């Protein structure tokens, strides 16, 4: 599944990482091995953001379509928003609007009235993912 | 030792509780003991090898692979079973002590045992294996001795003993010098007595792989089999057959003194089991057949249906098609009395001009037949039409292998004069007979004779006779029952009608 | 079983046999003639996308479903014979798949013991020949002839695995 | 049968997924089946246009209660497994597109619709990329970083380049001792080798 | 008696030990080869001479003896990195020692591993060798048993639990055996003295070594050479090997479909045959669709379509070898045939045998005829069932049999015979002088558009993807063609045979497109090339 | 390594029987009907009439076991998983026990056949099934050592009887047997009936018997306990006597013996 | 958008990236006690306060990072030695079943030191590389036999170590949950 995001930590993490930026400038701008070892180590912590964020990004495709339909439902037990990022918010959101243009006119523009749902649960197969 | 009783015990477990082989059984002795009142069946019986596997996988997966140790003590658990049925009192004296216990065979899932000539390897060797080929040659029969029965004179004493060799058995003992011992133990002078004692049939063949497998026109590879008691000659050469039995090596393989340094390697047999056929004609009706058979006789055009029937992508000719159904079909056949003979089958013969189907019609019957053999007419001599020598051995034609049958001839009208009057005693004596340097013999020849010509000129003409167009001599026309005439008549509609036939098809 | 996933469209597409329970007007089509009628007791080969309903929609529904040749008794002997040796790529190339649908749609217990031995017993053969990595070709190629289309997949992750593993270690 | 298009057009599918994932590097996904699927939704339209008719004997009360029920029924599942092939191939290759377009951020083969796709998520990822979260190239190295100072030999003749660490002077089969931070980006261009 | 075991430890520490970088290449090759139920170890000599020359030289000079306790220790070795029963492992050599020139083997070398090349010319079938071997001793009933090892043995003497003087004979239903194969290997070609007919040698392997080449093949071996019992005091020469040495994919079929979707390819194809023959434009077109071929079929009744094409010409030696070339299968001859089997087949003979020509030899394939006027007379009449039917029978001295024939014929001569040709065309000439200046320049060069095998390739992968069906609108266009060219002739003969001819040119023209379905536009273009005349 | 993780009376009938053969040792429970009770007691009586018969016609075990081994299927069935086929067994013997516990004559009678019946499904199991059998009724092995001081003692004692009872006329493979083979040793009075054949060793008072005999002393352990109970059941017949529906079909089971 | 290989799993990288981020302890050939390091993921006092030939303790990727030039020396880690794995591989061979209790890191710390710290062992490193074989040879043996208990339900493991199980991983958990799923479709 996808995992709620740590709201609190990723607002201390990503502060930190900026101010030791302007810090490693002025030490440079001011021994060579402890700037060796500062410039590696924001490397080290930069990497695992970066692949932690792409690995939720890629979450967020696979079930756009229950995410959707868990927000719509007004009875559901968790809002969205505490679940995701607002970054990741925006991408969900306009993603969909995208991929819903592409086959909304490609295909369904072509189909009866009772098959031009995208989300349709009723049908033969279900055609959303979880 | 012990151990083999053990092995009786569960396989007389497993006979007691797949009650099928029980009927088969007693079935088979209470057949035998009707007729023998007044065609025997032999005491033999075929068992699913899925239901040993089902019944006790320690004893299926023991047959399979260790079938030295295995197979004798079940065989000797059936013959307790069908000895202690009833059975017909006061046997006879050949009857008391006749040597003969009952014999297994198998069927169904071999799984990695199911092997070819070209693959069997020396891994496989003391298994349980099935193999399929061609046969390839045949021994003659000869008897074989296992038990002899004597008569004492002096002391009124019947002695015996018994005899075996290293194909008689599956377990290896100590080999007999076939001798007869002529002196009693205490000196008695000892009589042989033929007809108590116990002779068996033994046959050896030789089994090569499908020539459809064979690899980069390399030399093709073959395996020999011993068969024994009811199996011999249940086979020819050219048989497509599958065999099961024990991979088994033989002899001292050099390590007895000799002069090759051991390089040579053992011998290999297999020890037929049981033997099945291969397809590659007949059929066995079932009861639905039957019924369904009798019931359609019934409508009141059953000719046209099943004439129409045959060869549906040949558009017209409804009489040609009909004369085949009854050619199929035959009159009867007669003998007199006193010895005289006539004639049952039916001879066939159509002329006529360039594609109008006459090769691809004759065709048609070659692949419904039961039994047919094809041939050209320029392709055939007279004597390997009908019969030939070698070395004195006489050799069957095509005509002769055809007995019960029907035989094909295309391009008839390219048969030389020579070859085509060696036609003329078959058709009608339905025989061949020769006498040449060291032979004469009569064989039989019953076939039934179908064949397609082109007329003399290329096509039929109309305003020459007959016999203009078609020459062959009043003598042998006079032995075709129907003689067809075909043409290719241009017509509008008739060219439609074809055309759009051939398209749809 | 995603609705995206292109095996499980692909697999939905095999034939099954079927029988006919009514006759019905202008469905000749599934037989090939648009222009009459479908009559009851015809026998029919249709895609289990489709006889997966008419078998259930009704009282009597429309088809029954024929027991087809893939899960003849001769297959389940051949399987319970020797799993590892059978050429399970020949009798249907999406084998694994359409097991679980027809457990599912007939409930089947004794199916179920069958196909998990002949699973877990070719597993084992599947991982040696994963394991086995050159420091052959034959040996292991005449093997991976015999896998479906669902097992080739598990080999193609399980090597790659091994090799990666290997390679970082020795580089 | 109404299927047999829908089967020969998801193999296609199934071959574009094997030939990329056999080689990484040789993206390039095949040209659209234009003429499939247009044969595809001709032969949906056929079918709206029988399921009409069928109305109209249905209101003309020819059986319409057994009759047009089960044949309307049957169409339906007709139209639905051809919507399924259809959505299952364009989701396909819309995969593929998304992952260029996260290296990237030559058209020939993409249908029009799929061409303005492409070009609307290289917005949205620029998007991303932009504004607050900058400070880590999302779009960068997946490999965890195993040292800081490399030597790189010099493959292709780009000339002088400037770069945010500097400039270098791309002189062919010359070797720098630098750091891997920089060279990164230049080394997925292909102007440069690790040895 | 210690020595034995000394060399055997020797032996198990350096499979225990080799390393070269940071892998212990030995220790993985058999735990490796173990897994694919291989049970065997290709030791190399560089290594085993890197890691102590003492025991290569032991191994140098006494390899019979040394060679068993080698292979004994791969299995003390295999047992430890496997279990907490495995047969005895095949030890494999690799060397790279001088080359010894197989005419140069001598007295010298008896005993001595060797290494040489040649071509083998013939191979055994498989027999059998014990290993483990059970034994019962015929007086007493006690049993025992033995382990042979295939080195340069008979049955023992010493009878045992008197005894007697030769008790003992062998349980078969207990005993262990091994494959084995003998080999020929004859010397290179381009090494033999003038004037002599090369020299040959006899020898043999065992286990993973068996099977493993095929005649007609050049190879390196690796071998013990030594003698056999089989003039005074003289035994036959032989050699043990140790050690020898000798569909699509998707890139390759996406290069075709582009090709497919060309809107020129009928053009390109014929333009890239014979392409140094000028015009002639219909023949090319013409060999195009032989190559090609129609659909074959098979009915309810049984009745079977044929697929196959057939052309004669009437400059036209070089096309017959230029279709030789591209064709996938091929054969060519000239009319008079390689044997008195002709063309077709005949019976020779003592007792009598028959023997194909070359139309059964071609089967599945194509044959060319370079002169057919000069077919034999058997063969005249043969050719009409080896054309019509795809098969030659015959039923001649006491032989029964019928052979297959299926296959496209192309023919060239200079009648009634031309019925039997789906097409017939005469060659034409032109005479531009810088054709035969380019012609002699190029000769010239030697003595001081599609390619070839991409073409092969292209024409194997159509033949096995695609078999293309009629439309019905081409159905309507054929039947009234058929019936007008009838009629017309009627008012002033084209016959059934012809129109099923029509439409296996029609599907052939279809199959380059890899459409599945023939259309009006390669109707119009098979009618248009049926003008033969 | 790589590692995971009413009904009482039937399950009283499984275990009973896992055996194969009982002792016949518990107080059966629940219910059955009378035209069970009585066809079931008759079954029953009719082998055990066939045993008296050929025992009073001299006929040895092998002919007996001949005899009443057909007859197992129609009347009891033996070496059988069916509930019903062991409830038959079970409460066939015990309603016999109430027809002839009522006289010492009967006793003796119904001991004597019902032991012998005892022995020839004994020699129906299998050795293993006969070992679980003797160890499931919880029935003194001599040590290693007093088996070597005595080896020459009993290898004369049963040298003769391994080739007789189990074929071995090679002596080479009666060592090899007697090597394999245990020994128990208990006081002379119980195996009195081998003593006076003179097939056991006698030493201080103790015989010494090797394993492959001793099935007297089950069968005799088995005769003794069934004469103890049925002792005990007639102690207590005049609690049978609550129910009339019974006496005539008891009366009817002992007439034939009678 | 992530890689096709990094859907379900950690490539070796990974795993080697992991395990940097454990302590080790050093000799340092230099005193910084009185610029400072001012680091953000891991303590700062002990860089700023070493004394040459003072033992102290840092994590392993600034551990092999100093150990690349001459101001710094890696003790091994006591496991690492002969006796150790001499006592580990009779534990092995004793108990046929149980995985022996080395630490979760053991082959991938064996194969950095080996290569980065060659100098720094007491042993001879060609007897421990030999060691190092022996225990994987004999683990892999001891997996073989455990995959013929893949069943429904769950399965135990221990001491097992993250790079054996990563390497496992793809086809335990898929033949897994395909028997899974085999199971519950007979009880729906
Ligand atoms: N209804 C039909 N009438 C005539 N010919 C047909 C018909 N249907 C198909 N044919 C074709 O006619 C062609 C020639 O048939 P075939 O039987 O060889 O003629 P034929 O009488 O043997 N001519 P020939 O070989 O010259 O003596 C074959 O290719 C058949 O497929
Ligand atoms: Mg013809
Ligand atoms: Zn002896």
């Amino acid at each position: 599944e996808l995992l709620p995001y740590p709201h609190q930590l990723m607002k201390r993490l990503l502060n930190r990482i900026s101010m030791q930026s302007q810090l490693i400038e002025n030490i440079s701008m001011g021994s060579k091995l402890p700037l060796l070892c500062m410039e590696t180590e924001l490397e080290r912590l930069k990497f695992v953001i970066r692949s932690y964020i792409r690995c939720r990004l890629s979450k967020i495709d696979k079930f756009s379509l229950y995410l959707r339909q868990l927000n719509e439902d007004e009875n559901s037990l968790i809002s969205l928003t505490d679940l995701l990022s607002k970054d990741e918010i925006k991408y969900h959101d306009t993603h969909s609007l995208i991929w819903l243009k592409l086959v909304n006119d490609s295909i369904l523009k072509y189909m009866p009235e009772e098959l031009q749902a995208i989300n349709d649960t009723e049908g033969s197969v279900n055609m959303i993912d979880e | 030792d012990a151990v083999f009783g053990d092995r009786v015990r569960r396989f007389q477990e497993f006979l007691d509780t797949f009650t099928s082989y029980r009927d088969s059984v007693r079935s088979i002795q209470v057949y035998n003991s009707n007729n023998a009142a007044n065609n025997i069946l032999p005491h033999r019986i075929i068992i699913s090898l899925d239901d040993l596997r089902e019944f006790d996988r320690s004893f299926w997966s023991g047959i399979l692979v260790e079938p030295a140790y295995f197979i004798p003590p079940a065989e000797k658990a059936l013959t307790d079973l069908a000895d202690s049925m009833d059975d017909v009192p006061h046997p006879n004296a050949s009857a008391v002590s006749s040597r003969h216990p009952w014999k297994l065979s198998f069927k169904g899932s071999f799984g990695a045992h199911a092997l070819s000539p070209r693959t069997l390897t020396a891994q496989h060797l003391n298994k349980l294996v099935s193999v399929e080929g061609i046969v390839t040659k045949t021994s003659l029969v000869r008897p074989k001795l296992i038990r002899s029965v004597h008569y004492a004179a002096k002391t009124g004493r019947f002695h015996y003993r018994d005899y075996t060799d290293a194909t008689t058995t599956l377990t290896t003992r100590i080999p007999t010098p076939a001798i007869y011992p002529t002196e009693d133990t205490e000196g008695n002078k000892l009589t042989t007595e033929y007809g108590y004692s116990t002779f068996i049939d033994h046959q050896r063949i030789t089994v090569q792989e499908m020539p459809e497998m064979a690899p980069a026109g390399q030399l093709p590879r073959s395996i020999d089999v011993i068969l024994d008691d009811d199996l011999v000659d249940k086979t020819k050469p050219g048989d497509r057959v599958n065999v099961v039995g024990v991979f088994k090596s033989l002899g001292a393989g050099g390590m007895n003194q000799s002069n090759s340094n051991t390089l040579i390697g053992f011998k290999t047999l297999i020890l037929g089991n049981t033997v099945y056929p291969l397809h590659a004609a007949r059929q066995m009706l079932t009861d639905f057949d039957i019924r369904n058979i009798n019931k359609l006789s019934k409508k009141k055009d059953i000719f046209d249906i099943l004439s129409q029937s045959l060869a549906p992508s040949i558009y017209g000719h409804d009489h040609i098609k009909k004369a085949i159904l009854l050619m199929l079909m035959g009159g009867v056949e007669k003998n007199l009395e006193n010895g005289s003979h006539l004639r049952g089958d039916i001879n066939i013969l159509m002329v006529g001009d360039p594609s109008t189907a006459k090769s691809q019609l004759l065709r048609f019957v070659l692949n419904t037949a039961s039994l047919a053999i094809a041939t050209t007419g320029r392709g055939s001599s007279g004597v390997g039409l009908t019969a030939a020598v070698t070395t004195r051995r006489l050799e069957a034609g095509a005509m002769v292998l055809a007995d019960r049958g029907v035989v094909c001839i295309d391009e008839f009208d390219k048969m030389t004069d020579v070859d085509r009057v060696a036609i003329h005693e078959v058709m009608e004596q339905q025989t061949v007979t020769i006498a040449k340097a060291g032979i004469h013999t009569t064989l039989n020849a019953r076939c039934s004779v179908i064949a397609a010509a082109n007329p003399v000129f290329g096509q039929y003409d109309v305003n020459r006779d007959p016999h203009q167009n078609i020459a062959l001599p009043d003598s042998l026309l006079s032995r075709f029952d129907l003689l067809f005439v075909v043409t290719d008549d241009i017509n509008e509609i008739r060219d439609r009608s074809i055309s759009e036939h051939v398209l749809r098809t | 079983m995603g609705y995206y996933d292109i095996d499980d469209v692909l697999a939905d597409g095999t034939e099954f046999p079927c029988k006919f329970q009514y006759d019905i007007p202008g469905l000749g089509y599934l037989e090939n003639n648009p222009g009459r009628p479908i009559t009851k007791n015809t026998k029919l080969s249709l895609p289990l996308w489709l006889a997966r309903i008419l078998a259930i929609v009704g009282p009597v529904p429309f088809v029954e479903l024929l027991p087809p040749d893939m899960f003849s008794t001769k297959v389940m002997n051949a399987i319970k014979t020797d799993p590892v040796a059978l050429d399970l790529h020949s009798i249907n190339s999406h084998f694994f798949s359409l097991a679980i649908k027809w457990i599912m749609l007939f409930s089947e217990k004794e199916l179920a013991n069958v196909v998990s031995e002949l699973l877990l017993q070719r597993a084992q053969e599947l991982n040696h020949h994963a394991s086995s990595l050159s420091i052959t070709n034959i040996a292991t190629s005449t093997f991976l002839l015999k896998l479906e289309e669902m097992e080739k997949e598990i080999y193609k992750k399980s090597h790659e695995s091994y090799k990666d593993t290997k390679r970082w270690m020795f580089k | 049968m109404y299927g047999d298009l829908g089967n020969k057009l998801v193999l296609e599918a199934k071959r574009t997924k094997q030939l990329y994932a056999r080689s990484n590097q040789d993206v390039n996904l095949p040209m659209y089946h234009e003429d499939i699927i247009r044969n595809i939704l001709k032969e949906v339209s056929n079918l709206r246009k029988n399921t009409e008719y069928l109305k109209e004997q249905q209101q003309l009360g020819m059986l319409d209660d057994k009759v047009a029920k089960c044949q309307y029924f049957v169409t339906l599942l007709c139209m639905e497994r051809n919507k399924r092939c259809l959505l299952a191939y364009q989701r396909l290759r819309t995969d593929i597109l998304d992952s260029m377009a996260w290296n990237n951020n030559d058209t020939n083969n993409l249908s029009h619709q799929e061409q303005e796709y492409l070009k609307e998520y290289c917005d949205l990822i620029t998007d991303l990329k932009s504004g607050d979260l900058v400070d880590i190239d999302l779009s960068g190295s997946l490999v965890p970083p195993s040292d800081v100072f490399i030597d790189v030999r010099v493959l292709k003749d780009a000339g002088e380049i400037q770069t945010e660490y500097g400039v270098f002077n791309l002189i062919k089969d010359s070797q720098f001792f630098v750091r891997q931070s920089d060279v990164e980006r230049l080394i997925q261009q292909g102007y440069l080798q690790k040895i | 008696d210690d020595d034995n075991t000394e060399i055997i430890k020797s032996f198990k520490n350096f499979i225990l030990e080799f390393r070269l970088d940071s892998q212990f290449i030995y220790r993985d090759q058999l735990r490796n080869n173990i897994l694919v139920k291989n049970y065997s170890l290709t030791v190399n000599m560089e290594h085993l001479i890197g890691y102590n020359e003492d025991i290569y030289k032991k191994l140098s000079d006494e390899p019979s003896d040394i060679i068993p306790l080698f292979e004994t220790a791969i299995t003390q070795v295999a047992k430890r990195i496997s279990i907490l029963s495995l047969p005895t492992f095949q030890l494999i050599l690799n060397s790279n020692a001088n080359q010894i020139p197989l005419r140069d083997l001598d007295s010298e070398h008896v005993s001595k591993i060797v290494r040489l090349s040649g071509i083998i010319i013939s191979t055994s079938v498989l027999s059998s060798r014990a290993t483990y071997l059970s034994i019962m001793c015929r007086n007493c009933r006690h049993t025992t048993s033995i382990t042979i090892n295939n080195f340069n043995v008979s049955l023992p003497r010493s009878c045992l639990s008197n005894c007697g003087p030769d008790p003992y004979i062998i349980i078969h239903e207990s005993s262990k055996f091994i494959d084995q194969q003998f080999l020929k290997l004859q010397e290179i070609p381009e090494l033999v003295p003038v004037g002599e007919m090369p020299r040959n040698l006899t020898m043999t392997c065992d286990r993973y070594l068996t099977n493993k080449v095929i005649p007609g093949t050049r190879v390196t071996i690796v071998g013990i050479y030594s003698i056999y019992n089989s003039g005074v005091a003289i035994r036959t020469p032989y050699i043990k090997i140790l050690g020898i040495q000798s569909m699509f994919t998707e890139e390759e079929e996406e290069e075709f479909l582009q090709l497919s979707r060309n809107p020129k390819l009928y053009e390109i194809l014929t333009n890239s045959i014979a392409p140094s023959i000028f015009g002639n434009e219909d023949i090319k077109k013409a060999i195009v669709c032989l190559l090609m071929g129609g659909s074959k079929k098979i009915l309810p009744d049984g009745m079977r379509l044929r697929g196959d094409i057939n052309v004669l010409l009437l400059a036209k030696s070089q096309l017959l070898k230029f279709v030789e070339k591209v064709s996938p299968i091929a054969v060519y001859t000239s009319g008079k045939g390689s044997s008195a089997a002709g063309l077709t087949a005949s019976v020779q003979r003592r007792e009598f045998y028959l023997e194909g020509g070359a139309m059964v030899l071609a089967d599945g394939g194509v044959v060319c005829i370079d002169e057919f006027d000069k077919m034999r007379d058997e063969d005249r009449v043969a050719i009409h069932e080896a054309m019509e039917q795809q098969t030659i029978s015959i039923a001649k001295a006491g032989i029964t049999t019928v052979l297959n024939s299926r296959t496209s014929v192309l023919a060239a001569a200079n009648t009634t015979i031309l019925s039997r040709f789906d097409m017939i065309f005469i060659v034409k000439d032109d005479h531009n002088e810088e054709r035969d200046i380019s012609i002699a320049n190029h000769v010239i060069n030697i003595h001081t558009e599609i390619s070839i095998e991409k073409m092969k390739r292209y024409i194997t992968y159509c033949r096995l993807k695609c078999a293309p069906r009629l439309s019905p609108q081409a159905a309507e266009k054929l039947s009234s063609n058929f019936v007008t060219i009838r009629k017309q002739l009627l008012i002033n003969p084209i016959t059934i045979r012809q129109l099923e001819a029509i439409i296996r040119i029609t599907e052939s023209l279809a199959k380059l497109e890899l459409s599945p379905i023939a259309q009006e536009r390669h109707v119009d273009e098979a009618i248009r090339l049926f003008q033969a005349s | 390594m790589f590692r995971q993780s009413s009904e009482e009376e039937k399950k009283l009938y499984a275990r009973l029987y896992e055996s194969k053969l009982s002792f016949y040792d518990l107080p059966p429970q629940g219910e059955i009907t009378l035209e069970q009770f009585e066809i079931w007691a008759i079954d029953r009586l009719k082998i055990l009439l066939e045993i008296e018969s050929c025992l009073s016609r001299n006929k040895s075990i092998k002919e007996i076991e001949t005899i009443i081994k057909p007859q197992f299927q129609k009347l009891l069935p033996f070496n059988t998983e069916s509930l019903e086929d062991r409830k038959k067994d079970y409460y066939s013997h015990f309603i016999l026990r109430l027809c002839f516990c009522r006289s010492k004559e009967l006793r003796e009678k119904f001991v004597r056949a019902e032991t012998f019946l005892f022995k020839i499904r004994f020699n129906m199991l299998t050795s293993t099934d006969q070992t679980k059998f003797v160890q499931s009724l919880d029935l003194q092995f001599i040590s290693n050592e007093e088996k070597a001081e005595l080896s020459h003692q009993l290898y004369q004692t049963v040298s003769a009887s391994l080739q007789f009872q189990l074929n071995l006329n090679e002596e080479h493979q009666r060592k090899q047997y007697f090597q394999q083979e245990k020994f128990i040793k208990l006081p002379f009075e119980n195996v009195i009936e081998l003593v006076g054949n003179r097939l056991v060793f006698l030493k201080d008072g103790y015989a010494y018997l090797p394993q492959f005999q001793q099935l007297n002393l089950l069968s005799n352990e088995f005769a003794s306990k069934l004469n103890q109970e049925l002792i005990k059941t007639y102690q207590y017949l005049p609690r049978l006597n609550e129910d009339d529906r019974l006496l005539p079909i008891l009366n009817h089971l002992s007439s034939g013996y009678t | 958008s992530l890689p096709a290989h990094l859907q379900q799993t950690f490539s070796p990288e990974e795993i080697q990236f992991i395990v940097e981020n454990e302590p080790i302890k050093i000799f340092p050939r230099i005193t910084t006690r009185q610029t400072r390091w001012q680091l953000i993921t891991t303590d700062d006092k002990a860089l700023n306060n070493m004394v040459a030939m003072r033992s102290t303790e840092v994590v392993l990727w600034i551990a092999l990072l100093l150990k690349q030039q001459s101001k710094c020396s890696i003790v091994a880690p006591q496991w690492l030695t002969t006796k150790e794995l001499d006592r580990k591989i009779q534990y092995e061979k004793t108990h046929p079943d149980r995985f022996s209790e080395l630490p979760w890191n053991w082959l991938v710390l064996a194969r950095i030191l080996f290569n980065k710290a060659k100098d720094d062992f007491h042993d001879p490193i060609h007897e421990l590389r030999g060691k190092i074989q022996d225990l994987r040879e004999i683990r892999q043996i001891k997996v073989l036999k455990g995959l013929k208990y893949l069943n429904e339900s769950h399965l135990q493991l221990d001491n097992l170590s993250l790079l054996e199980i990563n390497e496992l991983r793809p086809f335990i958990t898929e033949i897994m949950d395909k028997l899974r799923e085999i199971h519950t479709a007979s009880l729906t």
